[PDB]
């Protein structure tokens, strides 16, 4: 009956109506609540067909089933948006979002649930101004849509229409008498998301409806990060409100000026002298009561400037672009202070413009100072990381010398962010696990790329030292990625998956100084992953035995003297030497195999299968157990 | 140069010294007061186990000595069933 | 390479001999391990005498023969040549 | 690839920007 | 018996076991066949079911040369005269009888202490030095 049912969806996401008024033709009443009701998977789609009527514009099929057939409306299922999958949506809400207005009509005059609620509490209102389809949106709230009801994260329709660029729907739903001080999850007062896109009309449209200024969660105004986001129009028209005082003046020219020095869509290093000049002269415009600049002592990072107190000094920096930049990293840190979340991403190009050009020394600064600010924040780093990864690999290939002190700082915060990533994980139960254990796995290969490339670098007895604390330090809790892979592992492993960039020319695994490094920081050399594996399980099938003959001879001579068992077994009892399936890693471990009364005698008694429980010591019932 | 092991059963086995030293224990045992420097006997009581794995160990020892790193086609060992699940508690015993 | 396993009563030697050797010095290296006269040893090869200027790899046992994890199960025996009585090994308990 | 960061769209993902939110 | 793990009365295997190493430590003449037989009781201390004795054990045995060292350190301290030749002389009986302890301990040293804790010639040492 499911052909049937498979056949009825089909036709009606077709557009054959036809077709599918044949198929539903002289049908019985449960076979027709069956073949309508039945929600079928085109991929990752748990949809009725209904819903994909709606969803792609089939009108007629919807005109169908609604008037004749008199399939119900609250159907729900997940639907294909934008590339990503979310359950909660029905038809009418696929409708809206889809700019299907002839099927909004049919659904809504047949009594579809205008105010339904997704899971993400999406009203189908909230899918038209997404959308942007003033018609639709006039004929949901004229048929009874709350503007009021906000999603999961506090995001009405009116943030949503300021942030994006359907002016119309937003001053749509300010003219219906929606909400002015409309408070979001993260504070953001409908006036930040149509002041971060640069939308000049939708804020000239609030202020008209007067909207009122408020700081946000972050510590911003609206004309704050109306200024972060480089967005200068909608800056003067926040500096026009009248009420604005001077102080907050000159702290937006400063964070304009700010941003324009570093932003990828934003570069024009004119415009931040001149901002800041201008911030500058109106500083200084009073003569007395001068407005001295109150200035944080000078950090490593941006060099050793102290900002430019004066008028004097910020006109002898004009002709200096790199002097600019590091004044607008400044003075933007000065502003936006270091807790803030907007506040590292220039930091971030300023270090890959350097990166660009050769200047590696103060890229690993300006890295180092944004990893640090993002760490105190406690947010997701590992892309960080594996961008210090990357900028040392190319170092290296390069055959520049990589500073020790800023791979011990580099190697400790990625120990600290690998602990909270196993807390986050540990607390995370099915929310986003799988990002969650994809950031924990990138996380530990970023640490091995650190570790290969800290072995290819010289460093001082007390570097190493600190070097060593650290991957100490990250043994002794035990990391572990899906399939039970010890940190060992990773690197005995050669299907350890490897960043397709620079770091394919230096980290390359498996590699022996990895291996040699980690078993000289007590890592611990028996432990085994889910499918049961050693180390030596997983080097002896390698399959390069003697393009890198040197590599696998090391790691296996590091192995067997680390106490690794030659003669241990996975899950499916496999000698290593069974699973060696080459002649060179064979002969290898056959030479390195040190045999003793102990491992025949175990993998005689596991070979005859004798009843060895409570019949042996408990230390040797695991000498059992893996023998 | 040769030592003496004597079984709880009664039954003495002898073999070299040099065959009794691949095991950690009995090079305790041999060491020690009581180490008994008469240079041809040097005898020890295990009191425990059974005469049959004192049989096994000894050809071990010899095995073991024969075959420490040599003869790469390694013979097999040759463990019964039934002297299984003991054999493993002696060469646990004796640390081989 | 050969190897034995002399046994008199409930005394068990291991012993390692060359393939082409006289048991003459057999005899004499277990008198020095025996701490008795060489005159009484009489080795037995499965209840038969064996000659003495015959070498002990001719004697019957070779090195395929007697492997070190399994060796000869050649007896001894002193003068009164007594009969010899060997003591078996104490059999493994059954297995369940 | 290369090294520019892809951050500019993450300092702007933090408000609740999606077909919900 | 056997190599079996048997249920073992802690109290009288202790007890002897501590009459033999005071003799060991003191270089007092001990048999061979106690040797062997204290190896065997050694054996069974660290296995016995339903719980392995090799905590238990290595406290007692910690307890014990920590008081055989506090003797030997009042003995040396009421000889105030000849503190030198009495101490050389204990330090000869006790290095000996630490080596020979690590040769009778050594299936906690390869069982239970690497398997944290440290060894019992380690311990000897290490109690000497304290006090």
């Amino acid at each position: 009956m499911e052909g049937l049912a498979g056949y009825v969806y089909k036709a009606a996401s077709e557009g054959k109506v036809l077709t599918l008024a044949a198929l539903l033709l002289n049908r019985s009443e449960s076979d027709i609540r069956y073949l309508l009701g039945y929600v079928s998977q085109q991929g990752g789609q748990r949809s009725t067909p209904l819903i994909i009527a709606a969803r792609n514009g089939h009108a007629k099929v919807v005109r169908l089933l609604l008037e004749h057939y008199r399939v119900q409306t609250q159907q729900t299922g997940t639907v294909r948006f934008d590339g990503y999958v979310i359950d909660g949506a029905t038809a009418l809400w696929c409708a809206a979002g889809a700019g299907h207005f002839e099927v909004v009509k049919l659904l809504v005059s047949h009594g579809a649930n205008v105010n339904h609620t997704t899971v993400t509490n999406s009203t189908p209102l909230r899918a038209a101004c997404f959308d942007g389809r003033l018609d639709i949106v006039k004929y949901l709230v004229e048929n009874n849509a709350n503007i009021s009801i906000a999603n999961k994260y506090d995001n009405t329709c009116l943030m949503i229409a300021a942030y994006k660029g359907h002016t119309d729907v937003v001053r749509y739903l300010l003219e219906q008498r929606a909400d002015p001080n409309a408070k979001a999850h993260c504070g953001a007062t409908a006036l930040h998301f149509a002041a971060e896109a640069g939308h000049i009309d939708i804020v000239k449209e609030l202020i008209k409806w007067r909207a009122a200024i408020v700081v946000n969660g972050h510590g911003m105004t609206p004309l704050k990060v109306a200024a972060e986001s480089c967005k200068a129009d909608v800056v003067e028209l926040l500096l026009s409100h009248a009420d604005c005082d001077r102080r907050s003046r000159i702290e937006a020219l400063e964070l304009l000026g700010a941003s324009f020095a570093n932003d990828r869509e934003n570069y024009d290093i004119i415009k931040t002298y001149h901002y800041l000049y201008l911030a500058m002269l109106e500083r200084f415009q009073d003569g007395d009561n001068i407005l001295e600049k109150e200035v944080l002592p000078p950090i490593h990072a941006y060099g050793n400037r102290t900002e430019c107190r004066n008028p004097q000094e910020l006109e002898s920096i004009r002709q200096d672009r790199d002097a600019l930049h590091m004044e607008g990293l400044i003075v933007r840190e000065r502003i936006l202070g270091a807790d803030n979340i907007d506040v590292s991403h220039p930091i971030i190009y300023r270090g890959a413009v350097y990166a660009d050009n050769m200047e590696f020394e103060q890229c690993i600064k300006l890295w180092l100072h944004a990893l640090h600010l993002r760490q105190k924040g406690n947010r997701n780093t590992h892309k960080d990381l594996l961008r210090f990864a990357q900028v040392f690999s190319q170092m290296i290939h390069l055959n520049e010398t990589v500073k020790a002190p800023d791979i011990e700082c580099v190697l400790r915060c990625s120990v600290l962010e690998i602990e909270q990533s196993m807390n986050r994980v540990k607390n995370i139960s099915d929310a986003d696990v799988h990002n969650a254990m994809d950031n924990y796995e990138c996380n530990l290969y970023t640490f091995l790329y650190l570790v290969c490339i800290s072995t290819k670098t010289q460093c001082s007895e007390e570097d190493q030292c600190k070097i060593n604390k650290q991957i100490y330090n990250l043994i002794h809790l035990d990391p572990r990625t899906r399939e039970g892979f010890t940190l060992l592992h990773l690197a005995v492993n050669s299907n350890t998956p490897v960043d397709d960039f620079h770091t394919n020319d230096v980290c390359s695994f498996p590699n022996a100084l990895v291996t040699k490094l980690l078993l000289d920081c007590g890592a611990e050399v028996n432990a085994v992953d889910n499918e049961g594996n050693s180390a030596l399980h997983i080097i002896v099938q390698y399959n390069r035995p003697i393009s890198d003959f040197l590599t696998l001879h090391s790691i296996i001579i590091s192995l067997v003297e680390a106490g690794a068992h030659t003669d241990m077994t996975n899950k499916q009892n496999k000698t290593p030497l069974d699973k060696s399936t080459t002649g060179v890693s064979e002969i290898l471990l056959k030479t390195q195999m040190k045999m003793s009364l102990k491992c025949l005698a175990a993998r005689a008694v596991r070979a005859n299968d004798i009843n060895y429980q409570d019949q042996i010591p408990r230390t040797l019932e695991e000498f059992v157990g893996f023998h | 140069m040769y030592v003496k092991l004597i079984s709880s059963d009664g039954h003495e086995f002898i073999v070299k010294r040099e065959h009794a030293l691949t095991s950690g224990t009995i090079k305790a045992m041999l060491s020690g007061p009581g180490q008994f420097a008469e240079n041809e006997t040097n005898e020890v009581n295990f009191r425990e186990i059974p005469s049959h794995v004192l049989s096994k160990v000894c050809m071990y020892f010899t095995y073991k000595v024969r075959y420490t790193n040599s003869s790469t086609e390694i013979p097999e060992f040759p463990i019964a069933p039934e002297i299984a699940l003991e054999l493993l508690m002696a060469a646990n015993f004796l640390d081989c | 390479d050969v190897f034995l396993m002399i046994r008199r009563h409930k005394t068990t030697i291991f012993t390692d001999a060359k393939e082409s050797s006289t048991v003459f010095e057999l005899k004499r290296i277990v008198e020095g391990i025996l701490k008795r006269p060489p005159d009484e040893q009489r080795l037995y090869k499965d209840d038969q005498l064996l000659d003495d200027g015959k070498t002990l790899g001719e004697c019957g046992f070779t090195s395929q023969t007697a492997r070190p994890q399994a060796p000869a199960t050649v007896g001894l025996a002193f003068r009164a040549f007594e009969a010899l009585c060997i003591e078996p090994f104490s059999s493994p308990p059954e297995l369940p | 690839y290369t090294f520019f960061p892809p951050k500019k769209s993450h300092g702007s993902c933090a408000p609740p920007v999606s077909r919900a939110g | 018996t056997s190599l079996k793990p048997r249920v073992v009365d802690f109290d009288e295997t202790w007890n002897k076991l501590l009459t033999t190493i005071k003799a060991v430590v003191m270089l007092e003449y001990v048999e061979r066949a106690t040797w062997n037989d204290r190896f065997s009781d050694i054996y069974a201390l660290c296995v016995a079911y339903p719980e392995p004795l090799g905590e238990r054990l290595y406290t007692e045995t910690k307890i014990f040369l920590e008081n055989h060292v506090r003797h030997l350190h009042k003995r040396v301290l009421e000889s105030e005269e000849q503190v030198l030749v009495m101490y050389h002389r204990y330090w000869e009986e006790y290095s000996k009888g630490a080596d020979y302890m690590d040769c009778l301990y050594r299936y906690l040293n390869t069982q239970f202490i690497k398997k944290p804790l440290m060894e019992i010639g380690e311990l000897a040492l290490d109690m000497w030095r304290k006090l």
